Parts: C-alpha cells; structure tokens; sequence
C-alpha cells in the first residue's frame, strides 16, 4: 500500500517539486528499497522527504552535467543519492537473541517493537522492576513464573530455582503505553529464554496476555498489532486462539504477509519462538 | 519627502503606500503622532531604492569558487548548499519559486558563520544584510511595531532595504533560537509566512501597511542550539548541520 | 441499537429493496459487528481452577473468577491482584477450615 | 577514576567519573545531579557485573 | 588501574551489549579537541566512519 | 466602513453594533487603541462570512 | 425595562434595586459596559419567577 501510494500520487509530486518531469524514472524495489531501508515511520511523511532527496540529487547530477533524460534509477545504486541503510533492509536477518522478547505494542505515535531483555542472575530469589515498571509487569512476570514452576521438567529447570535465582528485567518503556498489559507472552518468552539461557528467535513477534492456569487469554485491538507487525519488519504473529473473530474482518490487504500460528495454551506459544527450549 | 515617491522607482504597493504616508503628512511634524509616523514611515520606505536587482548567479562553478576561497569547504557542508542551490538552477514552471526551506545553520559557537553568509553574498553576487534576531524584547528588531502614532519602531529589514538598493540581498536570520518578543504571538509566524514563496509578495508587518513585496529574495538563518527552535520553525527549516575544527 | 440504525441507513441508500423490512435474531451480524459476549456462561466447559463470585463495583456488580495457583514448593501465602489483607485473613481461615 | 566525552550544545566538553566503592551493603550511591538514565545505566552496569 | 589517553562512549545493555550510538562524528569534534588519540566506539558506526 | 456595513452582509444586532463602532469612533484615528481596537474590530466583522 | 419589572409580582426587597437601576441610567454601552452590565442583570431580575 505504501508502494501504490508512491507511484500513484508520491513520486509525481516530487518529480514535479524538482522540476524534472520528463528526467528521471523509478522503479518496484526502488520504491521498495527506500520503503524497507530509509524510514520505519507509522505513515507516509518519511517517504515523501526520502522521495525529495532523490529529486535534489538528480537534480544536481543532471544539473552539472546534462546528457540523460531518462533517468533509470533501480534499486543497486540509490546510496549515490542517499547513502547508507538507517536500518535493516531485512528484520528477517537478526540471528537467535537470549534475552530479547521481540514485542509487539503500540506507541500511539507509531507502532513499535517493544523488546523486552531480561538478565537472570545467580543469587537469592527476587524480582527486580527496571525500565521504570509499575507492578503490572511483575505481576504478570509473576503469573509466568508460577505457571513454569507448575511445569519445570520441560524446561531443563531444576525444580527450586524460584529460591536461588534473583531476576532483573528491562522495560523500555516501563508502563504500558496503549494502557494494556498486553505482553503477556512476550515476558514468558523472555523470561524463559532468560531463565532457560538460551535464545528467543528473532523474526517472529508476539503478544498475548496469561494467567494462571497458563492460559492465553484475548487482546484488545488486533488490527494495530499486526500493522505494528507490518510497518517495523516482522513477518510471523503469534495471537490467541479467541481471535479467529476479530481476524476475519480484515480487509485482505492487510492479511496478506502474515503467518499466524494460534495458541491458546502457552506451551504452544513456547514451543515456537525458542529453538533451543529446555 | 512630497518630491521622494516619484523621486525612487517603487513597486505599486510601495508607491501607493509611500503616497498614503505623504498625504498624512504637511502639518505639525513636532507633535501630532499621524505626521510624524507617517514622516517616517515616508522615509523608511521610499528612500528604500527598487526596480533593480543584483545579479542573480545562475552558476554552481562559480558559487563552487568563490565559496571555496573563505574557509575551505570542509567536504560536507559545502555539497547540501550545492544541493540546495541546484535546484535553484532547476526552477519548477522556470518561475524562481521556493517551494522550499530557507537552509537554517546550527553548529558550535565558533565557526565561520558569518563567513558562510557573506560568501554566499558574493558567489549569489548579492548584497549581504543582517538584522537583529538574537535575544530580541518585541517584534520591533523583528517585525513591526504598529503606527497611526509614532512609538513605533520601524524595520531592521526595512533598514537592510533602505541600505540596500535592489530585490533580492541574502538577509542572514542570527541565533533565531533566542528570538522572543513582548509581543502575544511569536515572529516565527512571520518566520514560517514569509518562506514559503508566495507569501512574502504580500506579506506586512505591523509597521508595514500595504503589501510590502519582498517576493524575489532568498533568506537564511543561523542559530546555534541543537534541540530548541519553535515547532513551526521545523517546517521551511532546512537544518545543516556545521562542524566545529580540528588541527589541521 | 445506534449502530444498527446507521447502517441500516446505509444498507437501505445503496438502493432500497423494499417498502417496509424486518429483522430477526441472526440478521444481526450482519447488521452489526461479530458478536462481542457469547451466550450464557454455562456453555463453558467447567474449569479446573476456579469458581466465580458475584461481586459488588460501584457502577453496579459483575463477576470475578478468582484463580488461585497451588504452585508446589515451600509453605507460604502470596496474594496477587495487589490484594489488602483482607483477603489473606479469608484465604487463611478457609484454609484453617480445610486443614 | 573514568574520564567522560560528551558532546554539549554549548560547545563540547568532557566529564570524568569518580567512584567511591565504600565500605557498605549493595546499596548504592549516586551524587552530581546525576540522571536517572545514569541510575539505570548504573543497575545495567552493576548488574552486568554481577 | 585503568589506561590513560583512550576515551570512549557507548551504550551498554542488561545483557551487556554495545548498542549503537547518535552524533558520533559530533562526538568526535568535541573529543578530538581533547587530544585524545585512542577513542573506542560501538561496531556499529562504523556506518559514519565512511 | 460606512460604505462597507451595508456592504458587508451581516445580521441586524450585528449591523447594530457596527454602527455603535462606527459612532464611539470619527474622533480618534491617531490614537493609542482607542482608534486602533474599534478600527480592527470593525476590520475583523467585516472580514467575517455571514 | 420599566414595564418588564412591574408585571412580575416581585418582592420590594427586589424592587428597591430594580428601582436603582433604574436610577443608574444615562451614560455608555458603547463606550463602556456601564449601562450594559445595568441592564442585562436588572433583565435578570425581571426574568425570573416570583
């Protein structure tokens, strides 16, 4: 959609701010190169200055020296014009992480990725609430405990580290910015990658909610968390199994490059995002 | 000042202002507050010259040169004004248009700013001005103070214009960062008016009256703070960041 | 009931397909989103955890499933929910009645 | 002792850090005005120690 | 004992990770003029090395 | 204005107190706001779309 | 104004001062709100139920 925005209504504009109509021409990974490299933004204002900068330096090097005017630009020379990647061109690229939970929230200025990390300590059996959390995260942290401590011979746990393991957990962003505790999943995965010391797989976002039993129990808004999951580079959600009703009021656009592997019990989300799990 | 409108070559709203601020005039000119702004709003104007402009550079090879010749280029600053400049050379509708920021400066305090301005002055082939901005009480160094009584101050840039012949000098904006005013409402509404292309031919002050065009001018700001400047002065802001120097 | 009339609004300026219309139990989906509460609480499969108390709220009551997680280890009493102690004097005396 | 780059708007400057690991109990001590980002880069620091 | 006349800036994580760093060729006008002729920066700038 | 108030196509009180603005002034147009604050206020609502 | 005031049965101890608004007269709106604020809240008095 981005893409369609561009070639429709975008590139023209800046191919008529710069006075270089009949020069220059853009290609499909032109676009979606200065899509998936120079801007993760939760709109189109990025992509209408990087689409600027491409007119001012064809501008110059027409300018200086006029010999084209049918300026190919393809998607294997654009740094002449722009210059290094800002980003990733490619979050399918970021290698197996131990304590990082990639989550998935909503900054209500843009969607996020709200990479949870936890460092498990050697020592006395205690909760440490950094990143500036309130008792939402511990509590949620606590209610993913105990559903491990109810399940410690899957894990390579011994039965009793609840005694000899203190925790200490970062939070960017420590309190919940969509007002929901949404991470559910998110700090099991990161607790029990941190815990378990080995690590959570990279390109797979989730979130969630849980509770006791180990249930993962329905989210609020799960149009926004898949666009969250759309914009910054993720490929594969993992959402709870009470939302095949939401999901079906999609508009097909939308759907269309997500791989979703519904859970309703946490084991299920816990057996796809570590690959080593005990 | 009756023989002086006709006496300087004007733009219409500037003659018919100029001939307003006359005709309000020829009585009392040591009390009377009418005459005696209207007397100096006579002389700021028309004593302003028009009709003439200086010559306008059409050649980056040139601005490459002479900007070379102050400082020495420092390998990156110099290439986003290039940037800036050749889409000067690359008017939309070959109309000079901005549609455009006006390049705003930040950097340490301490390097050739002023250096950068006037060399622009000579590699444009302009004539370089600049105003008071930098730590200002009232838009009255800024903007307008407003008249039918004197008590009103007058322009610096209608004093750059009143110094300057021609249509189109390179006012440099210093240290905007710290442009206040004991006026409600800040003169970055004026800033962000006057720098989109079209909005300068009609744009006034509160010591301005008619549409006093400063259509055909190029404008560019310093400043030297990293995280603050108004809102609306991030649009029509073109920031470039400037290094400070090292040994060699 | 708003947003049942809306597009009924909608659906009728398209282009009308009668004179007078009629809507029954399940020409509601249509009409409005996916249903939000499913049918009575009975369906529900019942749960090995936890029992569901009525309550008070001061806009007026609801219920409130209250797990509890017998979680194997040393001889203690938390109290999740940021509970006073009200109720672990409660959990304590139901917990004296059991022992 | 630990010297600090920083750039500063003002013009650039430096800092140095100064620690004094006293006699105590864990608890720790932060004095200079210093920020809460430096509190936390503190726990992460003492915390990657541990 | 530390090391004299190397200097530094850089980012580190709960899991003790030098996550990048912003301005750094600022950095390095502000720090340069202080002489100091061994400055160690996180890998990933090496992005305005160039 | 006094051309203008008929001109300007505006309601009756409207019309009404335009007519006062015009009668508290035609004695003060030098003036310190006593001119200024009834000529802009009789610029504003004729500048206003009724 | 007058008329207003003595067809609502008001009590005295409303139209004394009914009575020295109306004794307040003669002077501004236009100029001041001196006999603006007089009559609109002596409308008030007439306006409301006894």
């Amino acid at each position: 959609e981005k893409q369609a925005i561009a070639r429709q209504y975008l590139w023209p504009k800046q191919v008529r701010e710069s006075g270089m109509e009949g020069r220059i021409e853009v290609t499909d990974a032109a676009i979606l190169r200065v899509i998936s490299e120079y801007t993760r933004e939760a709109g189109v204002r990025g992509l209408e200055r990087e689409l600027g900068k491409i007119a001012r330096k064809g501008a110059k090097f027409w300018l200086e020296g006029a010999w084209e005017g049918l300026r190919t630009i393809d998607a294997s020379d654009i740094p002449t014009y722009l210059g290094i990647p800002r980003y990733r061109p490619d979050k399918a690229e970021t290698e197996p992480q131990v304590g990082t939970a990639q989550g998935l929230a909503w900054t209500p200025v843009g969607g996020t990725l709200l990479t949870i990390e936890v460092a498990a300590v050697p020592g006395s059996g205690k909760l440490s609430l950094t990143g500036q959390l309130g008792e939402v995260m511990k509590e949620s942290a606590q209610a993913a405990l105990t559903y491990l401590r109810a399940h410690t011979q899957d894990y390579g746990l011994p039965e009793d580290f609840y005694n000899k393991v203190d925790l200490h957990v970062h939070v960017p962003d420590g309190a919940t910015p969509k007002d929901g505790p949404s991470a559910g999943i998110t700090m099991a995965t990161a607790i029990a990658s941190a815990l378990s010391r080995r690590p959570a797989r990279m390109d797979i976002a989730m979130t969630g909610e849980v509770s006791l039993r180990g249930k993962v129990m329905p989210i609020g808004g799960v149009k926004e968390k898949l666009l969250a999951a759309h914009q910054a580079g993720i490929h594969k959600i993992v959402l709870p199994k009470d939302n095949e009703a939401q999901l079906e009021e999609l508009p097909k656009e939308v759907l269309e490059g997500l791989e979703i592997k519904l859970v309703e019990d946490v084991g299920e989300v816990l057996e796809y995002l570590l690959l080593p799990e005990p | 000042l009756r023989k002086k409108i006709e006496e300087v070559g004007m733009p219409e709203a500037v003659k018919t202002k100029a001939l307003k601020e006359l005709d309000r005039l020829e009585r009392m000119q040591q009390g009377s507050p009418e005459a005696t702004v209207a007397r100096t709003y006579l002389d700021w104007l028309t004593e302003v010259p028009w009709s003439k402009a200086d010559p306008e550079v059409l050649d980056i090879n040139h601005t490459r040169q002479v900007l070379d010749e102050d400082h020495y280029g420092l390998k990156d600053v110099k290439e986003r004004i290039l940037e800036y400049l050749a889409v000067r050379q690359l008017t939309q509708g070959l109309d000079v248009r901005n549609k455009a920021p006006i390049l705003v400066l930040v950097g340490p305090p301490g390097v050739g700013k002023t250096s950068l301005g006037r060399s622009i002055a000579r590699s444009m082939n302009r004539k370089f001005h600049r105003i008071s901005l930098g730590g200002v009480r009232d838009e009255a160094e800024i903007r307008g103070h407003r008249r039918t009584y004197i008590g009103a101050m007058p322009g610096k840039l209608i004093h750059a214009m009143k110094q300057v012949g021609v249509i189109n000098p390179v006012i440099l904006l210093d240290e905007i960062d710290k442009m206040s005013s004991d006026w409600r409402g800040d003169p970055a509404s004026a800033m962000l008016e006057v720098l989109d292309p079209e909005q300068n031919n009609t744009f006034t002050d509160h010591y301005l009256d008619v549409p006093y065009d400063l259509s055909k001018v190029f404008f560019i700001t310093t400043a030297n703070t990293l995280q603050t400047i108004p809102r609306p002065l991030l649009d029509r802001m073109e920031v470039i960041e400037i290094p400070g120097y090292t040994n060699m």
